[PDB]
């Protein structure tokens, strides 16, 4: 069964960042992918009536959301799409925490009796007891099974055809302050194309999660700590746009007149999404990195202080720079880069090229078993409390160095053109991607009786204050009637309100410091929504704070996960608008219904 | 033993007499010179005191 | 169908 | 495994000769012919 | 050499890489993550251009209304307000269509052919040293094909919407699959149960990819032995009535309760040793026979097994064609695929790959296999890709190995079966309501199920847009019922309605626009043959003329559920009755037209041209 | 004897090493090119892409949904007898969305090289310094520092960053896609009734389907287009005038590919052979390109380590063979070569094909044959630019050559015998067809309204972004004009709304002009200028060679732009060269200013020139 | 413009 | 929506 | 020291007698010969005067 040799080079992983053509070929679907999903000339048409609902909500001075502003409608499409992405994934994986929770004895068979065999053979056991919509922990069935949403924004595609260069000379007239307002900077348009989003979907979670797991408990806990984690970081990427600063772009630095046998590489990743940055040298077989911090930089250097060391790498060296934007996340780079550091010796030169870029710019684990459970294992110890990076340490300074910048850029550019200009270029009121009002388009795939159900999921949320919810349906027919369902662990309530084209108040809720709510007298960390309409055309969500930029919840970590837990299994249960009565409107509890009928009351 | 909030930073002085000293922890552990960039935790590490 | 669409065309029905 | 059979020798030498490359593919069943006599005549004598 | 096939590297079988051989070498799709991921993105984007879920789910509640409006028996009315139903209207819907187009293509091409029979007769008869593609390219050039390129690349590119093979995933994303009821026969209750799948038809969606095989992929089979235009006909028909039957089995595993199993690879979990062995399972959807093709080294081992009367133990059933011995226990990585080839395609090259087993490559090997079953991409050794276009003929042809129609027969009966077995069960574990929701009996096969084709116009006569839609060939018998819908723009309008036949046309005028009008009601017998007017037929043309046209969709309806079917058509009963098609193409003006010209009327009664107005 | 040039080139350093094969499982393995037209794997990925691209941003069941309203539109602009676009005609819509599309995708490379002159014109004093200071550097280098002194919106001279850079209205156009569905071979006998004429209209000729099978046009972006402007650059305005001289070559070639699907004849392929059985180190390749926007040429033959090249007229064919006359020869090219042959769309000019020939020629000897089998295949491709930088700056400085006074091949001469061997084509091809058919059919399947891109009447889809207090604006740019005579511009504009109050704002260099229609779904007259035989205008008394139309809508849904010229088959204009664009200057510097309709007098409305107005509030007179 | 839209429109309108 | 969806529908509403 | 807005060029003559220049730089800096491609900063150069 000796073979040729022929087939190996087949299957031998490539240099994509490295080959233009891959790097050509992989820019292009990504943009394809983009524009099928988003398209520029509906979001330009529905930018009138996102302004009227934006108006509509009524906010106080100074807190408003102008949409006739250029650069409000560019930040909006970045952060709308940003945040739908992200709440589709934590809805994925509130549906694999009950999934789990229900076939617990299952789950901690498999956890205990299958510590042999690989992360990935373990995550498709344990997505096949459960009944998962999606089994497939695959690269390519992820991408099969992937929605509308979840796709990444590809900056470039949105600032595409938006007039940069306005100039008003020494005018405050109203017909000149029109047109400035429908321009952006040209620092806004750099930022943009240097954009592009990172969602990481639970299947992928759930291999780091399971790789040392013995319960059940630690498997959803471990979930949830990534994810805390993870969501943290979207909302740094969003705050670095909204500052007037531009933000850097990956590279990867290679001789300009290669050799056979002294070829050398250097990759310096600046995840937008994230805090610290990292810098991977190969020379020869020999791999080092270093972790960086991303704030705190002088003008001198684009590196900040390194957090954690790896060896000595060599930033100053010189050859052609290419430029690359990352798919996956700091930590998940980071535990390929250790994983392969152990592995140099027993792997060639190629496959340490190859497997490292496919992983940074497709998003594609190794096909080495070795390789991929060592990464696994890695990626858990850097999201677990005995991780080596104090991530909040560096998450926290990340938010004051980004305040700080928006400050000096504001008072910066007030002094040279005036309070009105500065506004306009750089708006105080979006702040993070979880602080800013903003709304989610909703889908709806399911119809009860001839009503359309829209889910919508309320929390976690990483900020305190007061928060307000408040949903517009448009519909074909006039004279309709909807239903609003919020679910809860003690019970539901419903309401009814037979208004369209324009935002009503549905929910006010208080939440504290620890990130929970007191929802008819019990702590709820989220809640779900349900919104039944009729003939339905488009039905919106917003969401507001009170006040402008809400502080800040901690992070939560592993343990904080396991020390309070939240049923989630109600959510799932739905009502029958059709077969409603004025008597059931209300809040009602459980106990009321009868087992399986929670549309009618006793 | 720890008790505070968050990690904390112990600072060991070995002298400069002594040649080469080899540090065993019961749990991999972090230990980098003053003011250095802190390496991925490991059982041993084998130092100068000078 | 857009939302602004819709709203336009209600407008001229009504 | 993948090959044909035939009745006889004669059969097989032929066979080759009209196949594409004949000229050349019957100078080695030429051969094989005369390893086949030799052959034949030794295990009669010495039968294993 | 003695080889005809010349491997790109030589004996040495080694290639130097950055040179023109190693360029042009084969590369391994389902064995390259990368390359897998970067062929599941594409076909994914494909789907999602052409056929968009948030579209789809807007015209749910128009096509509800339609199905109802049929006034159909109870029994068999067809209810999308149930989501079983929709899910499996809408796998039904596309998969029709794309059927529906390729037949559609049969024709033109037959009548191209039988227009130009003396050409295309010494084409075939005094050439016969060329290949199969080289004498594709003859042919289509001789007569006047819309698409003229057999290459992978030039089919592409003139493929065309709504033949674009439907992908599962897509279909199954965003629906409800966990509900309970907890014991509560409510209306309430029973009104949120039918708005959720269950994880079994879940499961089915993400194993479902169709193939459909474009007529310019038959015709090199057709061709490579045929000596007559009568025979390349025959040949083309013969190819086309096995492609159907199989694609209606590949729906009704849908229909019935239970799980489809997903073809795989396994490989070795260690890569880059000296053992070298690759394991491949083809579990084709769209038929009745599988395929398990191992390469140990150089050697190429393959079996034929049928696809039903397998327990739950295992997965193959009884093996039908031996080509060798499989070890199908082999332990390694395995890694799913979509197959976009059918079983006979498959087997093909499996067939043509092991006579050139020691002359190839195992790269060239594994090469030729992956992109053909991965890509439907046909191997450039064109002396390779001749001798499985020969292989695919005789696995078509009157002589073949196998005997198609018995295994049909046997999937169909399986099928049913399994189906009365998964009703019983679920009826006896949660009940009758219950048991329907879940396991509609009305789908049944994709040619007996009621279904409607959405059609798409690009000719306009005079302000009229045509629509055009084949009725038939019909692979059962009893009674059938045509419809037609018309959404148009204008709060009045009038819009025709033509049926062409071998002699004369049939003209009908309508009025009603949104609600579903009968246009024709036809009997057709045991060997799929209708009478119209006087004439026996095999199909025949419809074609909806209507101005200011925002769709037309046509639905198909059986008077009695689960049809019988009518035996599949080979080469004999093919070239045994011969119809003419070549009346299919002439039109009609419907703003030059008049009370009188509405009607039956045979083409005697009309002038060369005009076949609007009734005036000799 | 091969054209020898004297052009001073970089050295090339291949990745192969001196003994010109690269070893296994290195780093420049992985970084090599590799064969694409070769590939079948290849070949047919990158055609599903590029048909998603064209599906995307042109939809069939949209563009079929239009033909409707086209329709009217053209009829309500009451063209003379003999010009009447009539899109009830088959062929002639056939033509119209060919055309529709291709004039889009050049009006917007025209639009953005405009802004790029006006962006180099405000920060002369920084270009100028980087022109005369940094000389030694690469042109792509260069290119990167010039397009960051000024405030360019694409900022990036990488592929990948190009293709990200690139929205909806530049995607080349799939010639296949446009043709799919369409009947043909509508046969009436003998029949000249009113019926059998309205069947005959609806459909096609075999002929046009086989010539749409082979289209796929090319629009070059700024961005490519600035490297080779400053390789030899000195001073901001030779900048510019290289930069408009390449334009004006590139859109005279673009006339050209449309005139070919006019006429009856059927447009060849490019084509590339391969040997049946290829043998290592024996192998060999010959490239055929048949540049569709072009009127000449290349043959490429890689025999061994020789490269060979041929440039071949497209015009005067005797269809006894596919070549016409040699202008210019770099060997020996048999064409008679036995093997395999491969069909592919070239995706650069003829004038960019050359120069990387050319720069490959030189570089033979220092790169491997694979080297420059992968180079060449993926430029006329894919075209991505070599990934050696010493290549990639000799195949610029060979493409200024090409296009410069002093180029070896007369560009002028040659489209100039191109237009006039077209029109004798279409005139034989109709009179043949008057003969065997008749007169009606003979003008449903060659229309003789339809002649050339900047010379048929077409529509202009416009695309808004910009919204100034709810009114959007669109921006068309008037001229340049190839073409001299009288010409007329008229606007359609759908709103939502019942009563509508639209304007429309035209800027030249001293003064802009403002109007108000209020009339909605039906064409209404803009502007009418006159142009003379040297392609400039007399606008409000001073000569401009363009113009900026803007129109402002409030609560738009479409606004599409007509252009209309008094008489068919307008004559044309030579061909601008460096020294005609560098003797005369325009200012468009102004073209970047707006107004604000709702803060609107009536006042304001009218003629009204710059000094009438304050800095800024170009609204509002003093 | 799908069919469920066009049916819905023409209703408002009359 | 296309123009000539949107010329029909302000017909039926005017 | 460079005051003004921009960078500056400024000319090193170092002779055509000495054989062998070495230049040390406080920071990296620039420099290259005259119709030479300006390399990456270094801390030191060797240069020949002639």
């Amino acid at each position: 069964t000796v073979a040729d040799g022929t087939f190996n080079s087949m299957i031998m992983p490539r240099a994509v960042i490295a080959n233009e053509r891959e790097h050509f070929m992989k820019t292009r679907i990504d943009k394809i992918e983009h524009d099928l999903n988003r398209s520029a000339k509906q979001e330009m048409m529905d930018r009138q009536s996102l302004a009227e609902d934006y108006n509509a909500l009524n906010l106080a001075v100074g807190q408003e959301i102008k949409l006739d502003i250029a650069t409000q409608h560019q930040l909006n499409r970045l952060g709308s799409a940003m945040y739908k992405a992200d709440h589709e994934r934590e809805t994925e994986l509130t549906d694999l925490i009950n999934r789990i929770r229900e076939n617990e004895v299952t789950v901690n068979g498999i956890l205990e009796n299958q510590k042999a065999i690989t992360a990935a053979e373990r995550a498709d056991l344990l997505l096949e007891v459960v009944a998962s919509t999606a089994k497939s922990v695959s690269a390519a069935g992820r991408a099969a099974a992937d929605g509308s949403g979840v796709v990444p924004v590809f900056g470039p595609s949105v600032a595409n055809g938006i007039k940069v260069g306005i100039d008003i000379a020494d005018s405050v007239a109203e017909a000149a302050i029109a047109v400035k307002e429908s321009g952006i900077i040209t620092q806004l348009n750099d930022v943009y194309h240097a954009f592009q989003s990172v969602h990481v979907a639970p299947n992928d979670v759930i291999k780091p999660a399971a790789v040392v797991a013995g319960t059940s408990t630690e498997l959803i806990g471990n979930l949830q700590a990534i994810y805390s984690r993870l969501r943290s970081h979207s909302d740094i990427g969003f705050k670095k746009a909204t500052v007037g600063d531009v933000i850097p772009n990956s590279y990867m630095i290679k001789p300009v007149n290669s050799t056979e046998y002294a070829s050398w590489q250097l990759y310096v990743i600046h995840p937008v999404q994230g805090s610290l940055g990292l810098v991977v040298q190969l020379m020869g077989d020999a791999l080092t990195y270093n972790v960086f911090a991303q704030y705190g930089n002088t003008s001198a250097s684009e590196f900040g202080k390194t957090v954690l060391t790896g060896g000595a790498t060599n930033t100053a060296l010189e050859g052609t720079k290419v430029k690359f934007q990352t798919k996956v996340t700091a930590q998940q780079a980071l535990a390929l880069t250790m994983a392969l550091k152990d592995a140099a010796s027993m792997l060639s030169q190629g496959e340490l090229i190859g497997y490292f870029e496919q992983y940074i710019n497709l998003a594609l684990e190794p096909d080495n078993l070795s390789l991929q459970d060592n990464m696994h294992k890695y990626h858990h110890l850097l999201t677990s409390q005995n991780s080596p990076i104090d991530w909040n340490y560096h998450d926290e300074e990340m938010h004051k160095w980004l305040d700080s910048r928006k400050t000096t850029n504001y008072d910066a550019m007030q002094k040279k053109d005036g309070t009105v200009i500065a506004d306009i270029h750089i708006p105080k009121v979006f702040n993070d991607l979880r602080n800013t009002t903003l709304h989610c388009k909703l889908e709806g795939k399911q119809t009860i009786a001839g009503y359309t159900v829209y889910e919508y999921l309320i929390g976690p949320w990483a900020h305190y204050g007061d928060i307000d919810y408040s949903v517009v349906v448009d519909t074909l027919n006039e004279e309709t009637k909807w239903y609003c369902e919020v679910i809860g662990i003690d019970g539901h309530l419903l309401i009814e309100k037979s208004v369209q084209h324009k935002p009503e108040k549905i929910l006010e809720l208080t939440v504290n410091d620890s990130g929970v709510t007191s929802f008819n007298g019990r702590n709820h960390d989220r809640l779900k929504l349900k919104v039944y309409v009729k003939d339905s055309l488009s039905v919106k969500v917003f969401r507001n704070w009170i006040g402008i930029n809400a502080p800040r919840v901690k992070t939560k970590m592993f343990n904080d996960h396991i020390g309070v837990k939240y049923d989630y299994s109600h959510f799932d249960k739905n009502i029958s608008p059709a077969h409603l009565t004025l008597t059931d409107l209300g809040w009602h509890t459980w106990d009321q219904y009868n087992a399986g009928n929670w549309t009618n009351i006793k | 033993l720890n008790t505070g909030a968050g990690a904390a930073n112990i600072t060991f002085n070995f002298g400069q007499i002594a040649e080469t000293v080899i540090l065993k922890g019961s749990v991999p552990f972090q230990l980098a010179r003053l003011n250095q960039p802190m390496p991925a935790a490991r059982f041993t590490y084998k130092l100068r005191p000078l | 169908l857009s939302e602004t669409e819709l709203r336009a065309l209600k407008k001229l029905s009504t | 495994q993948n090959v044909n059979y035939y009745s006889s020798f004669d059969e097989f030498i032929i066979s080759q000769y009209h196949a594409q490359d004949g000229i050349n593919r019957v100078s080695t069943c030429v051969i094989l012919g005369l390893a086949l006599q030799a052959y034949d005549q030794m295990r009669r004598a010495l039968p294993v």
